[PDB]
């Protein structure tokens, strides 16, 4: 029942989010390496200072503050006793992005298996943000942070929140927390897997063009010209280079880890889209289907139907450099 | 008033509007929950006048909520003069008055756009008096602002109380406590798969298949709006008012016309909605225009 | 007047331009949403008197929306007197007025910054009011603030209402999905690939490579912002107003010029944009230097 | 008042000086930024007796924004006489009448900690108009609290703005980049590697080996501030101030003067600096003791 | 001069960079007479035991920029502009130049200091002190009215160091304020020479320095967590002794409980025997 | 007095110890524990002469304020006057007879502001800085012929109760100028059960029901983070009720294990109606 180091898994978050020293820490599993960051990153973001938004305040005070609103003063009578009604603009640190990260430093805390250090650590900040006002947390809240008008750094650490709530479980107690066995489904470490790619190509490969291309069948229909009935095609990530054009098909599989019958069926969505896809430079077509493999690396190539097409794998667990190294090395193979 | 004029221009299947007239004499308190551009406030000015089958402005009155209304100005309150202060009856106030002289003609009050202000704020003490069973002169109280409390205010049974909400925001989620007890939510669909308003399109020099093709992108596209929760729920979903606008000259509906709608109007809103994802923009964006 | 005069100096494609007077037309009420620095608040004042036809500016009327606008600021209020208040008509009530002096010329009201202030708590009622189909003396209602005697504003129909939304500050901008619909969205580009800016630079003594490679960096450059939608998105591209300006002494546009535009205003824009590497600061800098 | 009455005791170079009247005589309106005690307050009050030429104070206005301050204190806003309450025009807008009366005499306005209070909405209505090319009575704007469209407020041409803002805290940063590209940012820097900062040391009797030895150590301290740009950028860096001041009475700048300084003001700034590095505090304050 | 616990090199530097810097930032933990050491300090820089030239204020979240300079605030007719004490304060001090007048502002970590301040956080250096220098004020009716802050003016800023708050650093205000860090000075003489002056046993008092200081550098052992700023002060020793009880063991054993259990419990929380474990040592 | 209170006399001794010198102290402690009965005794023990008069009590809230407290303008038949609040008239009462204790009591102190209430006056209610020395104008005062200042007589009891999981921890101005006290419900005490066997009550009843209690105050402080030692429930329940003139009864304390017990056991809980019935159940029989 083997799966990836749990460190090394935090690398491809990254480049999943988009944008550290994890040898210090001792503990091998996810929790103890994600606390640290966010527990680490918050005191990094404070050095700096965090993020204060102008909030407007309209309340009954005993004197001018800001802009008085003559209608609520005079219709509530308060300046019979001696109170107006005035809007200014307070500046506090109770706004939503930092809310979010207050609340979940307890279901940090609250979680039932985690290193002593980190609990310890992070109660202290708990305790740090008096003026924050605690939340019950969803996606929703999460949801209105799209505008994302906080730096790159708080973009970065509040992804980090929205994995810990949708993978927190609560365990043993009714108060405290579990987290989630992430690496068991294939699901969306294979979501994972896609999206790590395609964040990644565009860092690494400045040489190529790296974009998700969307392909409609050649198929015509009597019946109905949206064909809602087909399948939806779009594909997983498409490597355009003047060179050569590249479409790759990537998931994560169980079956694969084992070193016997192979799992391949993905190449089957892989063929129709090279057929619906038609390139207008017409230089080449190529394909590859790339896999996680724990042991090593195998590479392959293959011409099927006058498609030039490869099957590769990556020894995850290794070493993130030579990982990276690997990466790069596979797809100069491929990308000519 | 015949309903041949006010049912026949109209999107909505005639099932939903009796389904509301029923309900609209039995309860009173209604509110029309959909997104904007489905004809939510065009109904409601037709809908009075057919409860009380007659053209009256004076038996139907409409308003639209904000922040800023209140108490004061809605039911009853103080006005400046130079220096004093004197009371003013309040549009609530003025028209029930109105409606006790006439018990048996319908008295129609339409509220648009209700929350964006606390209905507590501003209604506050007659939401009792308001609700459909505790009304008539039996449950009178005196006001907040009455003088003595000899003077009384009674919600009269013959009016009926509509309003307008939007399901387009992300406070609105939270539903005010107020409104949930006392108003019964009707939902308003797109109304884009529906007869009427392909056949207004066809009458207006339109291609059947052109007109069938639009729907099911727009059929599918509400679909994937309604299938997220998180972000957009299925209130968010587009109507169908976009289109019916701009004809008024004559000019024929085509891809020409489609699309001036598509990137003016539709191409930024959706920048909005999904700007997670902007290449999910340019699929449908493309995919309408194909 | 005519468009061959507005069109003279402006680096806009006319295609923008007649599709700006189509939507206006039919709408009535349009937003123009680009990045600082394209001409927004530039063509608001040669727009208004092509629609007009002439240029008259007692017809057109220009305001700011700043966050700290209000209803009792744009429609009705109470300010005070010398000891007392009273009620003051707004600026947009006492425009409207006006435009309804004479229904045959058209009336322009322009807002600047519109996306700062909360517009459902400015506008209020007039939110649905101001939309083409629901103006006129049929859809007249009464004011918050008005006289218990019924007296009730309209939009004239001539009226034309424009809004300037920037699309730097994400958190600044619309979500009223209500209020987006009254309104139709039209992006402007940057101009740099544009003749007509072009044009302006070498009839203002420029050379043809020095203004071709000028296009050519900057049009790299906005992709590379146009790339990335997590922080930096499409509408942060950068606008042409910073070249336009500074040359009328008679300084013709050179590298030094350049360097000093790059070293003075853009640079500084660059590293608070990125603020992740400076190698992305001192690679872009260095390439419009070299 | 003559330029060099300023240079004699400024330790910036003039060339940052050439390059700073240069844009402010063109964009009327800049900001100057850098770590606290580089002077900003202090060139300031010069710089406007230079772009005047004289030394007149009356035609100079100095404020400091913070939390508590609003576009009715500064523009406009309704405040009590007594018993009644009156419009009270702000400070900056007595300042533009001022300069109206005398068009020729440039007149200038200096905010200090400009960065902390909300400029958006402070300015408002003046975001758009403070612009080089937007100033005179072509471009008048009727106001919030304005009486009617007719009273209108125009920014003078001779007016000259100058912003002020430290880089120390990116919370209170100029993030609005539609304010951005209004103000001219030019960068000043420590300047410890300078002349005029060691001349003013050797005026007051100091060695030349421990001023040689001292400017190399910051020179090296504040390139290793700007390297950690993620963790703390340039802005950051120490100023000349503190080692400026303290020498009033005459005591000579000796090895144990620097040595008790920075025991009581950087050291602590050097913890917090490093907060999870004691080694490197203990190594960057060892290093200066030899 | 004789009865302060704390070193005579301290306050002979603070002497020294109080007159030249003028401003200065007093930060230890609770319990080593801040209040005290600057009242005390503050008639020596007058040099006479003057009370109407000091005033002293505990600032709070909710203090404002209202209360300390100006504010429109309301009389019995109605609503009037308001001069704050400050505003009151720094008049009566120029009223008269030569003497030196002192503000003393206790718990100034509270308030966002930069809101308080407002204008005078560039007026109340040193240097910026003066007729030149007056600005007017934000709620100034006239430009022409200005607000300068007098030489002889002196600031003082007392803090508590053991409630960080991560939420706003100044290192600008950081760089009117020359920061002076206060130790408790159970190692001092002073503080021994009181109680042996107060029939204390000569071990009791040597025996409670190492009992103390055991405790002080544990605080003082994780900086991140907890650091000198935090540990425990002597003040508490002071008080209670001066009705005529001379120290005991028993006497030591009240104020553990009393007062530094709850102390434990806000540093070590969540930790019971460090604190069942550094109390009971201490009791031993 | 004593006699009547249940608490152990050295809590009550250490009290008196502590208040006497400090001048400030806030009790914390369960609903039910009878902490306004408690500091009324323990403010006529102090004074000595059971006099109402010097005591005055308030109940704070969140919309409690300076006006409310100190002193505010409050509408006359035309115009407005300024108006003495409580605490300004409670001590110039107290100024004249410096000899004489006076007490103040804030009973739910914790949820208001101390320092939008207070204000100023804050630090001048610190026993250190007491007495005509530490005189402040107050905010209201428009002129500087009076100056407000807390004599030392004075003393003030803040109570607070530990019953709320929602409530965070205390404000850091409490902390500092207040001793913080634990109020134990006092079932084992011997004068809470002389006060049920001075009622004709079975020693196996009261013994019985001093274990049955303390098996749930365990159980519930047990709880590691949610529901603390501050939650356990007290005694006030039982008193009234009983010699009011009906006697002690298994059925009497029957009903009110369903009154007062099993709805804050639910209460607490709020997660296990088995773990409230299983407990409800025990206690019953
Ligand atoms: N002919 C016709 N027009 C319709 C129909 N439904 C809506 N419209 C048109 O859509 C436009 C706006 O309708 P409206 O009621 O204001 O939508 P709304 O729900 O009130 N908008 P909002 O929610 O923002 O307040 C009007 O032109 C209206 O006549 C319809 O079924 N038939
Ligand atoms: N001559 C000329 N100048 C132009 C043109 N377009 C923009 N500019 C110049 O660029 C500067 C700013 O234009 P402006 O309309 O204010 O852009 P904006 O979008 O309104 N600014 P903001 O978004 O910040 O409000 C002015 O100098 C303007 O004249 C143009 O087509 N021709
Ligand atoms: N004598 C002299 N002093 C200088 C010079 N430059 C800066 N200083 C001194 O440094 C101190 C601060 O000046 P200031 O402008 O306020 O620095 P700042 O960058 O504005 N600081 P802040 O941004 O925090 O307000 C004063 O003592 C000032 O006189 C200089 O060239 N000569
Ligand atoms: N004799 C003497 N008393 C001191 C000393 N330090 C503090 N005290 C007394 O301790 C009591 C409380 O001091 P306080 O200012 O409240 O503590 P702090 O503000 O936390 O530092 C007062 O009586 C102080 O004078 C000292 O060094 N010597
Ligand atoms: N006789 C007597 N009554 C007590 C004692 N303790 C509490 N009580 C009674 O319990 C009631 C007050 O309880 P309390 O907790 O203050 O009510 P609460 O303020 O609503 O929580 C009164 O009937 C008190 O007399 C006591 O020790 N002796
Ligand atoms: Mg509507
Ligand atoms: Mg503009
Ligand atoms: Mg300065």
């Amino acid at each position: 029942q083997p799966v990836i180091p749990v460190r090394n898994i935090y690398y491809m978050l990254t480049y999943a989010w988009g944008y550290a020293n994890l040898e210090a820490i001792p503990g091998n599993n996810l929790l103890d390496i994600l606390g640290y960051v966010l527990n680490k990153g918050v005191l990094q973001l404070s050095r700096r200072g965090l993020e204060l938004d102008y909030n407007p305040n309209t309340e009954i005070i005993p004197g001018i503050k800001g802009r008085i609103e003559f209608a609520k003063t005079i219709r509530g009578f308060h300046l019979n006793h001696g109170k107006t009604v005035s809007t200014f603009d307070m500046l506090n640190e109770d706004t939503l992005a930092n809310r979010i990260i207050k609340s979940t430093l307890a279901i940090l805390i609250k979680h039932e298996k985690l290193n002593s250090t980190i609990r310890d650590e992070a109660r202290s900040l708990y305790r740090k943000l008096p003026g924050i006002s605690t939340l019950h947390l969803t996606p929703q809240h999460f949801s209105y942070l799209n505008g994302g008008k906080n730096t790159r750094y708080y973009k970065f650490v509040i992804s980090v929140c929205k994995f810990i709530v949708n993978n927190s479980i609560p365990g043993q107690n009714k108060g405290h927390y579990r987290f989630y066995d992430f690496e068991r489904n294939e699901k969306e470490m294979s979501l994972l897997y896609q999206k790590f790619l395609y964040e990644f190509c565009r860092r690494e490969l400045t040489s190529a063009n790296t974009t998700r291309s969307y392909l409609k069948w050649d198929a015509s229909s009597i019946s109905d010209q949206s064909l809602n009935l087909l399948p939806r095609m779009e594909t997983d990530i498409t490597i355009r280079s003047s060179e050569k054009i590249l479409i790759v098909d990537a998931k994560y599989y169980k079956s694969i880890f084992s070193r016997e019958k192979f799992h391949s069926q993905n190449l089957y969505q892989l063929m129709n889209y090279l057929w619906s896809l038609k390139p207008e430079n017409g230089e080449n077509i190529g394909g590859l289907l790339i896999y996680p493999h724990v042991d090593t690396a195998v590479k392959h190539r293959y011409k099927i139907n006058g498609f030039d097409i490869g099957l590769c794998t990556v020894n995850l667990g290794q070493e993130w450099p030579c990982i990276h190294q690997e990466l790069l090395d596979i797809f100069d193979e491929y990308l000519k | 008033y015949c309903l041949e004029d006010a049912l026949n221009d109209l999107f909505i299947p005639e099932t939903t509007i009796e389904t509301i007239l029923k309900r609209l004499t039995i309860k009173k308190n209604i509110i029309l929950q959909g997104p904007p551009g489905v004809g939510k406030t065009f109904v409601a000015r037709r809908l009075a006048y057919l409860l009380t089958g007659e053209k009256a402005p004076q038996r139907v009155n409409m308003v639209q909520f904000h922040q800023s209304y209140s108490y004061e100005d809605f039911i009853q309150g103080y006005r400046p003069n130079g220096v004093g202060f004197r009371r003013k009856d309040g549009i609530f106030y003025n028209f029930c008055q109105q409606a006790k002289e006439q018990p048996e003609k319908k008295y129609i009050f339409i509220i648009d756009e209700i929350n964006r202000a606390n209905l507590s704020k501003v209604f506050g003490e007659v939401m009792m008096l308001m609700e459909h069973d505790k009304r008539g002169e039996n449950w009178s109280v005196p006001l907040t602002y009455s003088e003595n409390d000899e003077e009384r205010f009674y919600v009269p049974e013959n009016v009926y109380i509509i309003g307008l909400m939007n399901t387009a925001d992300r406070s609105l989620a939270v539903v005010d406590y107020a409104l949930r007890r006392r108003f019964s939510f009707i939902d308003i669909e797109p109304g884009f798969d529906t007869p009427q308003f392909r056949n207004f399109l066809l009458n207006k020099k339109a291609e059947p298949s052109f007109v069938e093709s639009l729907c099911q992108k727009m059929n599918e596209l509400n679909q994937e709006i309604s299938k997220e929760a998180t972000i957009l729920g299925k209130g968010f979903r587009i109507g169908h008012s976009y289109f019916c606008c701009g004809l008024e000259d004559g000019t024929s509906p085509d891809t020409q016309w489609l699309n001036e709608i598509v990137m003016t109007d539709i191409a930024p809103l959706l920048e909005e909605y999904f700007f997670d994802d902007p290449y999910k923009q340019q699929k449908w964006t493309n995919k309408l225009l194909g």
